[PDB]
RNA sequence: UUCGUUAAAGA
RNA sequence: GAACGAAAGUCGGAGGUUCGAAGACGAUCAGAUACCGUCGUAGUUCCGACCAUAAACGAUGCCGACCGGCGAUGCGGCGGCGUUAUUCCCAUGACCCGCCGGGCAGCUUCCGGGAAACCAAAGUCUUUGGGUUCCGGGGGGAGUAUGGUUGCAAAGCUGAAAC
């Protein structure tokens, strides 16, 4: 949030979700910020570099991350062809 | 890629333990992993889609940091078997038998753990696990099945959990591409044991039975 | 000057001085568990105010055994309130335990304008709402100046949690404080659960304290 | 009559799971044992604790106790864990399942070795 | 093991009985405590088997 | 409040059931409510088989049984020890072993 | 008393009035 | 049986914003309709969408964001001048400097903030935010 | 198989 | 405004087995004229006319759209070198798997509602508006009196006020 003179008025920014772009509350214990991480050339070496995911409650409630991980993944390119 | 891709020992030791086979009720959610119906009620479950969240779960596991951040759950003898051996090896926290209801939540416990990622085999059967992760915010990996639900669950990999051979069989090849992702075995070189401690062994009557025919 | 005796890793990282703010605590939406976990952050969130300590009564043969019903509403006047609600036969006993429970049921508060961007907010973002029984409590933003023109209780419950300006509709018992405060409770904290126009961009996803911190945290377990 | 209180069940599987080579199935010298390994005052409550340590030998001697295990039985259940033949690890290589997964190593690429060919009814369930 | 004492207090209300009564704990070395564990309580031991088997 | 979904009979498309006499009491129930099973007796006490077939003048070629349609009612059944009262969580079952 | 019961006899004084009524015009 | 046709598209696009879906089946075709979601496209709530044209009716399916809160439509459509807008800006908009109610101007199908400039006013299909 | 009724408050 | 409208009841014609309002007795109780037993009138039966009420219930207006799943069922339609039925390839029959349309329904669920019971509707409701009809304004008085209207009658529709 900002005012006219352009300052950072905002307590937290919080969590905006990869599944329905629905902010996360900060008392929604039912959040998951999932981590995947890159898989490097034909040697195969583990990489430090990874991607954060976050899943909110009602989505995880409906059972919608597992379709969902895989369709976000997929635009990735990460989990299939 | 490229070297992730399915070979021909791995697919002669998954039709060997006969993963391919499942359930015969469907799932709302499980359509996208079947393939095709077959008769006599039993359906097919493809391997390669099988494989890609496998391997997800893997680098899911390897993403961590702290190994005993990583909890391994089951609650069914054909799954306590393999767990034991599976958590203990490379990079996990092992609970088996009586889960304890309330373990993940109140504190004057001192069996009481943070973990940043959950493993279990049963959704049906560990229920109690997906019921507590909306308390301690965790992620759930489960080898899920054509009938069983998927609430609280981050990765379902679609499979047989009901014969012991094919549970221990993706134990093992989790562990293996859990490990060859962290290093300790290079992509060019086998596992050093057979996996039937993974799979099952049957108690004293014909295990007594097969040593004294051994001897 | 006790020692808080180390449990529950979020404030073992609070005493190893890792997570700087609460701030930081409520991105990621952490479940708190112990009550000095707040105290470490505020020291002038002690503001409080117990709302009312009703009788409620068991029928037993031997006769009615009473056991009293504390409600107590805290918060520092920077935007973080909570409420606590604790039953139990002593009175300071549910006092305290309701104290210890406000701490837990801390929430932020999301402060906005009226339409004006000049500086420091001073009312609701948009007209929110909260339900608890039948109580339909609802916040409209108010212009700047104008108060809180509401309910003694949720116009102290407003007052600490800082939004200076405000109108409210309730509908249903208003009479039950029990519902009524915590439908307050549930519009103040429905605040940063609206979808809000200048949240339109892609966050950052910051590591988690528990990637940034792994180490202290292995070698103060083993 | 032997409808035990749960402390003394608790102090008996207590000196069973600390100190088990040191008792037998003898209940005079059993009780021995335990007044030398243990502090009990009551003489009628040493009676009971050493009468349910000789069932617990008992059991025991016959069978294993889902309550508690001692490292004897501990090292036997870890030897029929890692007692490892190789007998069913990985078939012969020949195997047959379905027509299905024969049409899944036609069109996705795999080795497709044995042959396929069965023929079931309609009757499942 | 429990000190009880029954005293009286005398208010303009009329009279107040007071009851305190405190559970002594066991202490056998030392007049703080009685001597006589109790009967439901069961003191054990600390393993003690080591090392050193044949050869 | 109401108690069952299925207010006590089995009526949902219809709108009426010709009632059937009760056995006891004799009262008219319609027959999606009233307790309506299928009794299955040997004419014979299983103590007096024994002695009919001694005394029998075939050796044992002929069993007679005894089919009754039973017809209860919900007033007597439960006085009569057949259909005895369930908890909140019970009522949602099926026919017993 | 029954509503039933109530609404009957309230109808039987209902007749009686209105036989008084045909009875004195 | 049939009538007002936008309401019946924005209670599909409201139940598929509160179940989380990704893009909803659209049955009936109105100009109206076009030019309500060009309006909600051009601030930017909704996505891209595309009309089967087919030769009876089309059908629209528009590609969501996530990002509605609720859209509605006012039933009889009532014919508000100007200097009474504040009314429905008091009453609908959640605040004053978010969400927007679609007028029926004289000359086309515009927005909240662009009836002030024109200086035309007229009827109000609906709201949306 | 038969077996009715016990005012008003006052915790 | 109009057509049907259970049972009971009313007016004619026919008959009358069982049950049976009222009624007469026999019992138990302090007392029964009641629950129990015996007999039995109107009725319960059919064809003509009237009355228009019920816990006439899904205690839940009608039409249209959306919003999870599962296994079955009734009726059509479609697909399946499967099985069993005539004489035999050619058509219908019976069983098994799946889909479609509307129908009575069942189980789970944090989809959401509601005070809860509970509900795939009692949801899409303070983030309040698809079209339309009838009804509630604390409880009694009271669905009562007086009006009006229909009916052979019992009665039905509309319907207060004082307190
Ligand atoms: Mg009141
Ligand atoms: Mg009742
Ligand atoms: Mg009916
Ligand atoms: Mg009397
Ligand atoms: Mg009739
Ligand atoms: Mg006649
Ligand atoms: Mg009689
Ligand atoms: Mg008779
Ligand atoms: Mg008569
Ligand atoms: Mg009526
Ligand atoms: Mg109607
Ligand atoms: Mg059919
Ligand atoms: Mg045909
Ligand atoms: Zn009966």
């Amino acid at each position: 949030m900002q005012n006219d003179a352009g300052e950072f008025v905002d307590l937290y920014v919080p969590r905006k979700c990869s599944a329905s772009n629905r902010i996360i509350g900060a008392k929604d214990h039912a959040s998951i910020q999932m981590n995947v991480a890159e898989v490097d050339k034909v040697t195969g070496r583990f990489n430090g570099q990874f991607k954060t995911y976050a899943i909110c409650g009602a989505i995880r409630r409906m059972g919608e991350s597992d379709d969902s991980i895989l369709r976000l993944a997929k635009a990735d390119g990460i989990v299939s062809k | 890629l490229d070297v992730l891709q399915m070979k021909e020992e791995d697919v002669l030791k998954f039709l060997a333990a006969g993963t391919h086979l499942g359930g015969t009720n469907l799932d709302f959610q499980m359509e996208q992993y079947i393939y095709k119906r077959k008769s006599d009620g039993i359906y097919i479950i493809n391997l390669k889609r099988t494989w890609e969240k496998l391997l997800l779960a893997a680098r899911a596991i390897v993403a961590i940091e702290n190994p005993a951040d990583v909890s391994v759950i089951s609650s069914r003898n054909t799954g306590q078997r393999a767990v034991l051996k599976f958590a203990a090896a490379t990079g996990a926290t092992p609970i088996a038998g009586r889960f304890t209801p309330g373990t993940f939540t109140n504190q004057i416990q001192a069996a009481f753990r943070e973990p940043r990622l959950l493993v279990v085999t049963d959704p049906r059967a560990d229920h109690q696990p997906l019921t507590e992760a909306s308390y301690v915010n965790l992620p759930t990996i489960a080898l899920c099945n054509t009938d069983s639900p998927l609430r609280y669950v981050d990765i379902a990999i679609p499979c047989n959990n009901k014969g012991a051979h094919s549970v221990g069989l993706m134990w093992w090849m989790l562990a293996r591409e859990v490990l060859r992702m962290r290093g300790t075995i290079s992509r060019e070189h086998p596992w050093e044991v057979m996996p039937d401690l993974y799979f099952y062994r049957d108690p004293e009557e014909i295990e007594k039975e097969e040593q004294a025919a051994a001897e | 000057d006790k020692e808080w005796m180390p449990v529950t890793k979020l404030g073992r990282l609070v005493k190893d001085m890792k997570i700087k703010s609460l701030e930081e605590i409520y991105l990621f939406s952490l479940p708190i568990k112990e009550s000095e976990i707040i105290d470490f952050f505020l020291g002038a969130s002690l503001k409080d105010e117990v709302l009312k300590i009703m009788p409620v009564q068991k029928q037993t043969r031997a006769g009615q055994r009473t056991r009293f019903k504390a409600f107590v509403a805290i918060g520092d006047y920077n935007g973080h309130v909570g409420l606590g609600v604790k039953c139990s036969k002593e009175v300071a006993t549910a006092i305290r335990g309701a104290i210890i429970l406000a701490k837990l049921s801390i929430v932020p508060v999301r402060r906005g304008y009226w339409g004006n961007k000049i500086g420091k907010p001073h009312t609701v973002p948009c007209k929110v709402t909260g339900r608890c029984g039948s109580v339909l409590v609802r916040l409209i933003p108010a212009p700047r100046g104008t108060g809180i023109v509401s309910a003694p209780v949720p116009k102290k419950l407003l007052m600490m949690a800082g939004i200076d300006d405000c109108y409210t509709s309730a509908r249903g018992c208003t009479a039950t404080l029990g519902n009524f405060a915590k439908a307050t409770f549930d519009a103040i904290s429905k605040t940063y659960s609206y979808l809000t126009p200048d949240l339109w961009k892609e966050t950052v996803f910051t590591k988690s304290p528990y990637q940034e911190f792994t180490d202290h945290l292995v070698k103060t377990h083993t | 009559g032997r409808v035990r209180t749960k402390t003394v069940k608790k102090a008996a599987r207590v000196i069973i799971e600390k100190y088990y080579t040191r008792l037998g199935n003898d209940f005079h010298t059993n009780k021995r044992v335990c007044e030398e390994i243990a502090i009990i005052p009551s003489k009628k409550l040493r009676n009971k604790i050493a009468g349910y340590v000789t069932h617990l030998m008992k059991r025991i001697q016959r069978g294993p106790v889902r309550g508690i295990s001692i490292k004897l039985q501990e090292e036997e259940r870890e030897r029929r864990d890692n007692y490892v033949p190789e007998v069913s690890a990985l078939d012969q290589e020949i195997i047959e399942v379905d027509p299905d997964t024969k049409e899944m190593l036609k069109l996705l690429d795999f080795g497709s070795l044995s042959n396929l060919q069965v023929t079931q009814p309609t009757v499942g369930m | 093991y429990v000190d009880t004492a029954v005293r009286h207090v005398l208010l303009r209300q009329g009279v107040l009985g007071i009851k305190v009564k405190i559970m002594l704990p066991w202490d056998p070395t030392g007049k703080i405590g009685p001597k006589k564990p109790l009967p439901d309580h069961v003191s054990i031991v600390e393993p003690k088997d080591e090392i050193l088997p044949t050869t | 409040t109401k108690k069952r979904r299925n207010n006590g009979r089995a009526k949902k498309g219809r709108g009426h059931v010709q009632p059937i006499r009760c056995t006891n009491c004799a009262r008219c129930v319609p027959k999606d409510k009233a307790i309506k099973k299928f009794v299955i007796r040997n004419i014979v006490e299983a103590a007096a088989v024994r002695d009919i077939s001694e005394a029998s003048v075939f050796d044992a070629y002929v069993l007679p049984k005894l089919y009754v349609k039973l017809h209860y009612c919900v007033s007597c059944a439960i006085h009569s020890k057949v259909v005895r009262n369930r908890s909140r969580e019970a009522r949602k079952d099926r026919t017993p072993p | 008393m029954r509503a039933k019961w109530r609404k009957k006899r309230m109808r039987r004084l209902k007749r009686k009035r209105r036989k008084m009524r045909q009875r004195s015009k | 049986v049939r009538m007002n046709v936008l309401a019946d598209a924005l209670k599909s696009i409201n139940n598929a914003e509160k179940r989380g879906k990704r893009q909803v089946l659209i049955r009936p075709c109105s100009k109206v309709i076009v030019r309500f979601l060009t309006v909600m496209m051009k601030h930017g709530y909704i996505g891209e969408f595309e009309i089967i044209d087919d030769h009876r009716a089309g059908k629209i399916v528009v590609n969501l964001t996530g990002r509605l809160n609720k859209c509605g439509v006012i039933s009889p459509r009532f014919d508000v001048q100007l200097k009474d807008l504040e009314k429905w800006q008091n009453n609908l908009l959640p605040s004053r400097q978010f969400g927007f109610i679609v007028l029926t101007t004289s000359a086309g199908i515009m927005d909240h903030e662009e009836a002030r400039r024109k200086h035309t006013g007229g009827k109000i299909l609906g709201f949306f935010f």
